[PDB]
């Protein structure tokens, strides 16, 4: 029997149970969003979780966005690209999570977020 | 006038975009037609009467008539058909499903030269859909409120549904939220009773749902069964979940019935609450194939009347036929315009004009093996519900959510890298049994 | 605890006085035990879990269960059974029909070793009726309010149900009460539709109550539809008929659900509003003898929930068997205590402890002819119900009202005499023929 | 076709609808009372309908009570009792109504009302 770990532990949503994606593991998932024709897009925030400061009517959060890195990438041909983003947008944030976003123009909703970077 | 006692078959009739379209499977009594058969399922659910009375010259009665306009025979079966049944718009109450059921299904049912019938579908016109609020949020809005893309949810009901005190059972909820379940469930049974009683149940549930989302930083949710004896104690117990502060609510829409669920759903948009549809007591009219009415009309009335989850059933342990109906209704539940596909029992091609589809919940003694089945059969935009397969855990409640969230993103992880949940699924668990302890253990207790 | 995947069958359990008592016919799977089936019965309605669950060891889960303590075999039957489960008093919600039907038929009907189930009888034990307001007013305080004693009660729906403007409708209703009818009624699918809107027909409905009613000198009704699709609504027009000062409104219980249902019996106790009942879509439920819910269930929880009229079909060309099942769920309705009789479908004896009766509603195509046989077999605390009977008089609804009300007074007159309606029915119409000419004219039209 | 007539013909609940009883006939009417252990009880009233005159809120007339000859008949044996208590009625109050009441003690109400003299 192991305990299951009660600090130290938090997550960020989608695949943050696994064990840390790998560089090809990243390229992969991001071109599992370029073959779906969605739209990655990179964003950031040194506070990594919700909380409830301004309301606690049910279903609102603050903490939901993040900060945008730069805009999504529409045109997106090559998941190196993306990589290539995410790694400026650790040196401009060192201390800042970084997870990767993916927008759906047909359903016109985001549908993807998924951590790619933790300080 | 004159007093005393196949005018409702209309093969040639064209339908209207208006109109709403119902298609019966149909057994006649021994010696009835089938065309006399389809005449009756139209007029006894619409303007037949056994003797003519004089009003009827005041009013144009063809405008009111239901007509039966198609008429097939059932491979297979030497006395079943599909009798195709349009209904005027001006029939219908705007807005009530109530309204619609008693339209169609309240008396029919009953005519003695029908030995069985069962209504399997409905076609909704965008008219009649449009005067309906339906999902107080709806699929997109409710991963936009919850954070929460790309991969199924995972809920757990909580058991012994009655036996534990509000704080035990609290405590439960806790432990399975903080292991990666997004939400914990109230049993449909579990309403307010001796020992439990609801407010205290509200108040220990919130406190864990609290708990386990500041611990993991992921939003957390209990389905807080609001189902009462009265619209007064429903709302009651809706309002209190609101001054919580919590993001979901729950309702059993068949017992609780269409008005109070309305009403329900009503307040749910109103209050920015999710609302959780049990379907308790469906097999009760869903199970036969010869009479009663199939769950995919009971889904589509849930999606008009208003709900942000329904329950789904499973696929597992069905054969392909049964599973193809399900996905039938799943389409229905969830997407925009659902062409006809006779295969997957849709009878109708249904549009429902922007209005919000409703998340399936599969449940059903599910556990990690069926986790690639589950993830490649109904999509990301799915609940997968583990009662046992979370509580049953060796190591406890949190483990065995741990094992289950686990067991899914290695799934999705698998799935988005283009690899075959058909096939390599019972490989993709195994390989992550090498590295979670958690999800090994559960391997070893249930079997692929 | 160990994790891991009879123990409901306990033949020899005495009954406690605190129970809720079921009555399942069960068909099992092929080669499924009748022993296992009522098992399963058990087990799939309270506590069964397809693994075991270490929060069991936080409680006593015995006290929890459901335990079949007796099964029978059906005669000419090979492969039903009935299977008899009491249910612990701490399951159920107080004062909730939505939750003992959630409790006990939420979830059984689905379970795959179960081909077929039906639920035939509950016994509602004192300790938990006693926790219901039930009927708004009941059976003895309706004749008190409406000072009528002696006879069936007389009523008639109004066709065509969709057509008529609400003027023309209410026109219909004051020359129907005019003639000798106690009551006119809404359709059960008359709520609110274009053409006529709810408020309108409320408007010119009452109209036609006062102005037959200050005609004739009798008391006067006519049962306005409450039923909609949210609760506000409902309760909405029960207002405005409280408004109009009018003395019953009336509900589809099981379209618009138990959840509203009780809500508006509350409110019509609150308000002095009698509420007639009809039980639009009871057939989807009740009719197959193998699966489903026996009709005698669905009034007993209407008792329960509230009403103070309840359809409850007709006798007239129908067998001895389908009777005796008619007036033994009459006999549960209507009286304080009723003693088991398999022969009358009554399975458990039901004791209501003063909780009042539910007038039982008769319609179906009955006329004049039929008067003799409804009196005789329902006896004065009934109403029949004339809808093309009535308006399909050759003279208009007046005299058909009259036709009816003679018809049905002539049957009371001679019945108190002491003779047999059984056998001199027919020569007791005939006989008011030749000094009634509305009576006469009737009864050429229809045939004895 | 005949019309059902519009003035002149108002009613007075069970049995109002059949030509008037005689003697004999009213005699059945109580007998029947008596065979069935009820309570015939005679009322009377100028005023014969209801009306609404302090409330008309639902199920709420005014008119329903008449006023009681005398007091309910237990013990009766004898329909011609009940009657000979008619005409004495109807001596005291020709310009009245007057109706059988019947009174059923083990359903613990009222059960009958038929009229018995019109003036």
């Amino acid at each position: 029997m192991q305990v299951w770990p009660a600090y130290g532990n938090k997550k960020f949503e989608t695949l943050s149970y696994l064990p840390p994606l790998t560089e090809e593991q990243l390229l992969k998932q991001v071109d599992y969003l370029l073959r779906n024709n969605w739209v990655p897009c990179l964003e950031f925030s040194k506070e990594g979780f919700v909380y409830r400061e301004n309301s606690t009517s049910p279903c609102y959060y603050d903490g939901r966005y993040w900060t945008m890195w730069k805009l999504p990438m529409f045109g997106c041909t090559d998941a190196s690209q993306v990589y290539k983003e995410l790694q400026e947008a650790i040196a401009s944030y060192p201390d800042a999570y970084v997870r990767i976003l993916g927008f759906d123009n047909i359903k016109q909703t985001q549908c993807v977020s998924f951590i790619a970077y933790k300080p | 006038f004159k007093a005393g006692v196949l005018t409702y078959y209309t093969p040639e009739y064209e339908t209207k975009d208006t109109d709403i379209l119902a298609a019966f499977r149909v057994t006649p009594q021994p010696g009835v037609p089938p065309e006399e058969a389809g005449a009756a399922v139209a007029a006894e659910s619409s303007t037949g009467t056994w003797t003519t009375v004089w009003t009827d010259g005041l009013t144009s009665l063809d405008r009111y008539k239901g007509r039966c306009y198609h008429i097939e025979p059932v491979v297979g079966e030497d006395n079943q058909y599909i009798a195709y049944v349009a209904y005027p718009l001006d029939l219908f109450e705007e807005g009530s499903v109530t309204n619609m059921f008693t339209s169609i299904v309240g008396n029919v049912f009953g005519f003695k030269a029908l030995r069985a019938l069962r209504l399997e579908d409905l076609r909704i016109p965008p008219t009649y859909s449009k005067t309906f609020q339906g999902p107080p949020h709806g699929i997109q809005v409710e991963r936009d409120k919850l954070n929460k893309y790309g991969r199924p949810l995972l809920g757990c009901t909580i058991k012994p549904k009655l036996g534990l005190s509000a704080k035990n059972y609290g405590r439960a909820c806790y432990e399975c939220l903080r292991g990666g379940l997004d939400f914990t469930k109230d049993d449909e049974n579990v309403n307010s009773q001796p020992f439990m009683r609801w407010r205290d149940r509200f108040v220990f549930c919130a406190e864990a749902i609290y708990k386990s989302q500041a611990e993991t930083g992921e939003i957390k949710g209990h389905y807080l069964n609001a189902t009462a004896g009265t619209c007064e104690e429903m709302i009651k117990r809706a309002v209190f979940a609101r001054e919580l502060g919590v993001p979901i609510v729950m309702h059993d829409y068949l017992t609780g019935g269409f008005t109070a669920n309305t009403s329900l759903a009503h307040y749910c948009r109103d209050n920015g609450l999710l609302l959780h549809i049990h379907r308790a007591m469906h097999a009760v009219i869903d199970r036969q194939k010869n009479h009663g009415m199939h769950f995919r009309v009971l889904a589509k009335a849930l999606r008009m009347s208003g709900g942000d989850h329904i329950h789904a059933g499973t696929v597992v342990g069905k054969l392909e036929g049964e599973r193809e109906m399900t996905l039938g209704f799943v389409d229905l539940l969830r997407d925009d315009f659902i062409e006809k596909d006779r295969a997957r029992g849709i009878f109708f091609t249904q549009d429902w004009v922007s209005m919000p589809g409703v998340i399936p919940v599969a449940s059903g003694g599910i556990h990690v093996w069926h986790m690639p089945a589950l993830t490649e059969i109904f999509g990301d935009d799915s609940v997968l519900q583990f009662g046992g397969g979370t509580l049953g855990h060796p190591w406890g409640n949190a483990p065995g959510a741990a094992a289950n969230r686990v067991a899914l993103e290695a799934c999705v992880q698998a799935r988005n890298e283009g690899r075959d949940l058909a096939r390599e699924g019972n490989e993709i668990i195994r390989s992550a049994c090498k590295w979670s302890p958690e999800l090994a253990a559960a391997c070893e207790i249930w079997k692929a």
